[PDB]
């Protein structure tokens, strides 16, 4: 008995949406999903508006679901204080359109999201933790909802149990395009491993080339953008560097069955949650003009069930300040010229990546070690983060000996300091070596076995280590 | 659920003052609808009715005494200058979910004057008598406050056991109020023992008004 | 409440006028870029009270705010307002006002926050930000007393309601725009702004026009930041209300500008501020307390309510008598221990809420106060910290506040004047703390 | 707290002293009476006084850090040029030292 | 406007049909309930229902024992209260939703359901006067009725300026009430005054003249 409208705007098919939500049992509900799969075509959007209450007119609709081109960003200013105005609906929204518009009138009840920026700040904290490669320099351009972002990210960077310092902001507004030079003076204070970037794509594909004419090409492929702050992923321009960082939002993923199997299913039960503590659903209206000065039932306390509440064990509680409580990001390095390539899944703020290891655009030097106090002290990581301290290394250790179907690595990482650690720490310090540090398997300083040498022997006779 | 807890209830404050009630719930039911929580008024053989919709915004017809506040799981709900003609039975409590936990029971009562009961002394009258049965009665109209222990004494003796209490709410005529005991027992157990005395221990004053005669 | 139609207009970037409106939420330029302002927002009287500032050049408000934006951002403005004089006057007696206080907007008077300005000894209550509660404001400061002297009255041009009008007493002094003719005067003097500026613009380079055809037609208009530009360069030089050119986001500019006193229940005018010239009338001044006089800065008297931890050996406590007096105790010379009362600490055996214990309060701490109450002549007020702890700056998770916890917060709200402790002396502490020379010597 | 959350030096387990961080003082001293606390860091003011009252109670003696202790009020009280003399004051006739021998 | 009916002496266990009719509204857009106050002053809900008819609640006590229905047309809701208890001589109202659907609109003065172990009997109304002349009252006891409720006058149907009507005690199933008038030397008894008992549950009318024998 749901007065639900399903607007189309793209190209997949409708029909394998229709059984992704076809194939759940209707009787968790005790209340019938009454879908209305509409096409619209990409036309105006004051049609659009009249649209609404056209289907207004068509039924009764309580709740909407749209799907939207992945390009319109102003469409998503124009959508919401409409509702604001005059309705509470609900979209994914589609693409781009589901841009972070965290504007505060309550009224306008749209989960228009999915993380939020901060959020894209918080699991690039997880990225940081991955990779540790600093973070000395942050650029941005006057971009709106910046300042709360470099708050957030001083207040967390200086609650740490690592060595993780910033050194540099940078606020330069560059519509501007005399601000070169200053690029090249601000060459020294944006000398950092790993850079956050937070500008506009169209001043961008200028800026990035300003900024390799600056000196910075070698960094420019270590440069972060969000998916949104990104351009389109298929065919990206090259004036940006290649090889990226790739942060938010999916297409490649769960997609356009699976976001309205998001969608539908989440309205229904939330609906069913307001007949379970309340027993109760307002009805909706069919008179948009009218049925605005008829908003007084609006005393929305089912919001609580609209942030809250989930779906079959996926953790769909939302907040209502703009964003979801719950992550799904995507794959974390974007290539260029090239597509999209499917590097890191995301789940609890947490990433899965199957490198272990990370490479960028002399030599690692690989080292077997032992442990020997005073001199290798070996410990646990922080359980808190998994990580090791200020004065501490990783080090990689994999016992593959009870492994008998897929004896492989797939190496535990340790923490490591010590005396000599300190020493060979500042060898790589004096000659700018870079290492592959891991542990031994069999043998301390292992033997002469008919020839054959185990230990750490048996990595520099088998040239596994040249050092050790 | 949202269990809430209304301190003080029964409370007597003096006139033209802040009755401030506290309001203690379990769980918390603040919202951007400026709250969740609604509240109640009745008074005691008239409808019951609702006093807060969701704040010190009110309906209709509340005067200007009321002020309630407060949010999550405290309600400060303050009563501006107080008097004597609201003194009766209020705050429902409720829940979100769907066990709408109700009662509470905040009855007002109002710093009076204390009065000294007038007392009433009944034997039984001739159409009671021919009947059977017998009845002495002990009225008393003009008291504050109402917890009275009445006693009725024939000869002296005391007999408790059949007496039946039963007192009502603020008289407002005269400030007070009105209690009745009732002893119901047989015709010659009130007329072979003829001296009828009764005590009504207030609060007013330590000594009971005492008033005897023979029949 | 036009935001229908100028958001429309921000889809294709084609400006949009304000005429009849101060609301400076359509002041963000960051969603609203469509905007421009023939009239001055809320926020821009509040830099009219700094030109207050030096009338008889006072140095010292109480404000309180009610929660809203217009407020908050009255708050950065009266912020970037105050930051100033770094040199190298230095008779600093400038606006170091004293204080800035919060409030929860459409709630009742149940502020004890009108006592918290009672114990300050201000000569001011100026500002709030509303006009319909400003009357409930009247009746809480009529109260306790706020009406009488010791107290000065300033509102704004949105501070005036009939209600207020029927509570603001004699004295109070209003500061209102020219903008009677508004509807007429004003509107010719606007349409000559763009009368200029299509003068302007036909003298143009090639500007692309705002084609035939709505929202449907999506590309967005290439002249619209073109007309930005060109309303950017306008510069009227005088109209009928007076006019004085664009400011650097588009503002109105005053100086067209004038104050009124309330006396007899009346608005009579007195000055006009011109820009910089703030030129007074020939009129009295009427203050509600009884003036005619000029009652520039605040009075300064305290009794000095000092707070204290218990902290051997510098403080040692004893419960109480029977009396809750204190037993005359000896010492090895027969002296009196002279332990002044110390009432305690509410909830105290801690994790019991009881309530507070007048001591028996002694150690280096009272001897060396009763040094200095006899040295300056100073009466006082004993306190003690609830909380047992010197503090540290928390960050606050709850939007990253690094407060600093414990009684260092109360001090640095000011709920006491001074510490006696063993009080160690950290840099971060001396960033919001005045240090005295230090009293002992230790590791 | 804050001096060892200063020094990197210190983070060589500054964790241990978060994870036996204590509330009174007095706690402290009878953790090590109950041997229980090893060590505790304080002010020698208040160590050095009530070691030497109240015995089986010893300091190392070496200074830790260099520190003393001055008197804080809030911003713009005109009285600190009279108070801080006013503890020079009480420096000159020896009214400190008067504290001392009571 | 709201007049709730349909009630009467039900035995324990035993079942009725509760009933209402509602003015000033259509009751397809508005939904409706049943409610509960219980005489040891605490409330409950008994149900609530739809706009049309359809969704209603049942609380845990109500769901083995209760049944709501509502026509949407004609102004009647109904209430089958099956399987009674003996706290059922609770007063039983209905209300008017709230506009969010929860609190109430406005209310209605309700009746009462009688669920006791007794059957209907005719009050054994006496008077009550002394065998001063200047304080001392003229009452009547009511006594041995079931059920509630029974109004009490004074000979005339307009004597309700110092009358005390004082509530019901129980005795072997049976209500008793106690009720008292104020007079004064110059209608003591000089006059003719009767006490009026009308039992509409009961439907007799008790005319009871009282004379006192001595003063």
């Amino acid at each position: 008995s749901i007065g639900i409208a399903v607007i189309l705007v793209g190209t997949s098919d409708e029909v394998a949406i229709k059984d992704a939500h076809e194939k759940d049992d209707f009787h968790h509900l005790s209340v019938v999903p009454r879908v209305e799969l509409v096409a619209m075509n990409e036309t105006d959007p004051k049609s659009i508006i009249t649209r609404i209450c056209d289907l207004m007119s068509d039924r009764k609709i309580q709740g909407v679901v749209f799907a939207d081109d992945t390009d319109q960003e102003a469409i998503a200013q124009i959508l919401d204080f409409i509702s604001a105005q005059t309705l509470t609906p609900i979209l994914g929204i589609h693409g781009g359109s589901s841009m972070i518009m965290a504007d505060k009138d309550e009224s306008s009840m749209f989960f228009q999201f999915g993380p939020s920026i901060e959020q894209q700040a918080s699991v690039m904290l997880n990225i940081m933790e991955e990779y540790d490669w600093y973070i000395f320099s942050i650029v941005t351009t006057y971009f709106p909802g910046y300042q709360d972002f470099v708050n957030k990210i001083r207040s967390t960077i200086e609650n740490s149990f690592v060595g993780w310092e910033l050194e540099e902001v940078l606020l330069l507004d560059m519509s501007l395009d005399d601000g070169d030079s200053k690029i090249q003076n601000q060459l020294k204070k944006l000398q950092s491993p790993i850079i956050l970037l937070y500008c506009t794509k169209e001043e961008a594909t200028y800026i990035f080339e300003v900024a390799n004419s600056v000196g910075l090409t070698g960094y420019g492929y270590t440069w972060i953008v969000p998916s949104l702050v990104a351009g389109d992923t298929d065919t990206v321009p090259s004036e940006f560097p290649t090889g990226l960082i790739s942060v938010s939002y999916d297409e490649w993923d769960y997609g356009l069955p699976a976001r309205v199997r998001d969608g539908i299913a989440i309205i229904t039960t939330a609906a069913s949650d307001m007949l379970s503590e309340h027993s109760f659903i307002p009805e909706p209206k069919s008179s948009c003009y009218n049925t605005h000065e008829k908003r007084i039932y609006q005393s929305n306390m089912l919001n609580r069930y609209l942030i809250n509440v989930t779906f079959e064990g996926r953790d769909l509680s939302f907040s209502e300040d703009g964003y979801q409580m719950h992550p799904k990001l995507v794959i974390i390095l974007l290539n260029k010229e090239r597509k999209w390539e499917r590097v890191g899944k995301w789940k609890d703020k947490s990433l899965q990546m199957k490198y272990y290891v990370w490479p960028r655009m002399d030599d690692h030097l690989s080292i077997v070690t032992l442990e020997e106090a005073p001199f290798v002290i070996v410990e646990s990581v922080d359980p808190l983060s998994g990580t090791c301290m200020r004065n501490t290394v990783p080090c990689q250790k994999r016992i593959i000996s009870e492994n008998k179907t897929d004896e492989e690595p797939g190496y535990i990482k340790k923490c490591c300091k010590g005396f000599c650690i300190d020493i060979l720490k500042k060898i790589s310090k004096s000659v700018k070596f870079t290492y592959d540090l891991y542990l031994v398997t069999n043998g301390k300083h292992g033997k002469k076995i008919n020839g054959t040498w185990n230990g750490m022997i048996g990595e520099v006779v088998m040239k596994r280590a040249y050092m050790a | 659920d949202i269990q809430l807890t209304q301190s003080p209830a029964s409370l007597a404050v003096s006139l033209g003052q802040r009755a401030t009630i506290s309001c203690r719930a379990s769980q918390s039911v603040s919202t951007s609808r400026y709250s969740y929580m609604h509240w109640y008024q009745h008074k005691p053989g008239q409808p019951p009715k609702l006093l807060i919709k969701y704040a010190s915004n009110l309906e209709s017809g509340v005067p200007a005494r009321f002020s309630g506040s407060g949010s999550g799981t405290d309600f400060t709900l303050n009563i501006h200058p107080v008097e004597e003609e609201d003194t009766a039975t209020y705050y429902c409590q409720h829940s979100w979910e769907n066990p709408y936990t109700f009662g509470g029971g905040t009855k007002l009562e109002i710093k009076r004057a204390d009065a000294a009961p007038t007392v009433s002394i009944f034997p039984p009258s001739s159409e009671q008598l021919t009947s059977g049965g017998a009845s002495v009665v002990c009225f008393l109209n003009n008291f504050y406050p109402k917890d009275i222990n009445v006693k009725w004494k024939i000869d002296g003796s005391e007999r408790q056991n059949g007496v039946l209490n039963s007192w009502t709410d603020q008289d407002s005529k005269d400030s007070t109020y009105s209690m009745s005991s009732t002893l119901t027992l047989t015709k010659d157990e009130y007329e072979r023992h003829n001296s009828y005395t009764c005590e009504a221990t207030h609060k007013t004053s330590t000594s009971p008004i005492v008033k005897s005669f023979n029949r | 409440t036009p935001t229908p139609v100028s958001y429309t207009a921000g889809f294709y970037r084609i400006p949009v006028l304000g005429l009849t409106t101060r609301m400076s939420i359509y002041s963000d330029k960051s969603i609203h870029l469509s905007f421009l302002r023939t009239v001055p927002p809320y926020s821009h009287q509040s830099s009219v009270w700094f030109e207050m500032m030096r009338v008889y050049n006072w140095n010292h408000i109480i404000l309180l705010v009610s929660d809203d934006h217009e407020g908050r951002a009255a708050q950065k403005r009266l912020e970037t307002l105050l930051e100033e004089r770094e040199s190298k006057y230095d008779n600093k007696r400038g606006p170091k006002a004293e204080k800035v206080l919060q409030f929860d907007p459409g709630t009742k008077n149940v502020t004890a926050l009108l006592m918290e300005a009672r114990e300050l000894e201000a000569r001011v209550i100026i500002l709030s930000a509303s006009e319909d509660d400003a009357a409930t404001v009247y009746r809480a400061a009529a109260m306790l007393d706020m009406t009488g002297s010791g107290y000065v009255w300033l509102v704004g041009e949105r501070e005036i309601s009939g209600n207020a009008l029927r509570y603001a007493p004699d004295g109070i002094i209003g500061l209102q725009l020219i903008n009677g003719k508004n509807e007429s005067a004003h509107i010719s003097d606007a349409v000559g702004v763009v009368a200029q500026a299509v003068h302007e613009l036909l003298e143009k380079e090639n500007i692309t026009d705002p084609p035939r055809g709505c929202v449907g037609n999506t590309n967005i208009w290439k002249t619209g930041p073109l007309f930005k530009r060109v309303l950017m360069s306008s510069k009227y030089a005088d109209g009928v209300t007076g006019r004085v050119e664009f400011n650097e986001d588009g503002d109105r500019k005053f100086a067209q500008y004038s104050i009124m006193n309330l006396q007899n229940r009346k608005l009579v005018q007195v000055g006009i501020y011109n820009g910089t010239h703030v030129i007074p009338n020939d009129r009295k001044i009427i203050w509600p307390g009884g003036e005619t006089e000029k009652p520039r800065g605040y009075q300064m008297s305290t009794r000095l309510k000092i707070v204290t931890i218990h902290q051997e050996p510098f403080v040692y406590v004893k419960p109480t008598m029977s009396d809750g007096t204190c037993k005359e105790e000896f010492t090895v010379n027969g002296d009196p221990v002279k332990k002044v009362i110390c009432t305690g600490p509410n909830d105290t055996s801690p994790g019991s809420p009881r309530h507070t214990v007048p001591q028996c309060c002694y150690g280096f701490c009272i001897d060396l106060l009763i040094k200095l109450a006899r040295t300056m002549q100073f009466t006082y007020e004993v306190h003690l910290v609830a909380d047992g702890k010197f503090g540290t700056q928390e960050r606050v998770q709850n939007s990253n506040k690094k407060e600093w916890n414990g009684m260092m917060g109360e001090l640095l709200s000011g709920q006491a004047d001074m510490i006696v402790a063993p009080l160690t002396i950290n840099n971060e502490r001396a960033q919001y703390i005045e240090f005295s020379k230090p009293f002992k010597y230790q590791g | 707290d804050i001096y060892f959350r200063r020094q990197v030096e210190l983070s060589t387990m500054y964790r241990h002293m978060e994870k036996h961080n204590y509330e009174s003082a007095a706690e402290a001293i009878q953790a090590v009476r109950d041997n229980k606390l090893h060590a505790f860091i304080w002010d020698s003011a208040v160590l050095e006084f009530e070691a030497s009252q109240k015995c089986d109670l010893v300091t190392t003696g070496e200074l830790f850090f260099r520190s003393g202790f001055g008197i804080g009020m809030r911003k713009d009280s005109p009285w600190k040029q009279q108070v801080s003399l006013s503890i020079l004051k009480s420096h000159e006739n020896g009214f400190m030292e008067d504290l001392d021998k009571t | 406007k709201l007049q709730e009916s349909g009630g009467g002496s039900v035995k324990l266990g035993g079942s009725l049909k509760l009933s209402c009719v509602v003015s000033g509204f259509t009751f397809s857009t508005y939904y409706m309930s049943w409610v509960r106050q219980t005489p040891e002053k605490r409330l409950e809900l008994v149900a609530v229902i739809n706009s049309n008819g359809g969704n209603t609640y049942y609380p845990d006590n109500v769901k083995g024992r209760f049944t709501i229905s509502r026509d949407n047309a004609e102004n009647t809701l109904y209430l089958q209260m099956s399987s009674l208890k003996s706290e059922d001589t609770a007063l039983y109202y209905c209300a008017r939703r709230d506009y969010d659907g929860f609190a109430m609109d406005y209310w209605g003065q309700g009746t009462s359901v009688t669920v006791s172990s007794a059957k209907t009997t005719p009050p054994s109304v006496y008077p009550l006067a002394p065998g001063t002349n200047s304080m001392v009252t003229l009452g009547c006891l009511v006594k041995g009725y079931f059920p509630e409720p029974v109004t009490v006058t004074w000979n005339s149907g307009s004597l309700s300026s110092g009358v005390h009507t004082f509530p019901a005690v129980l005795q072997s199933d049976l209500y008793t009430l106690s009720s008292s008038v104020t007079v004064p030397s110059s209608t003591w008894p000089s006059e003719t005054v009767t006490c009026n008992v009308a039992h509409p549950a009961s439907s007799t009318k008790v005319d009871k003249k009282i004379v006192p024998r001595d003063c």
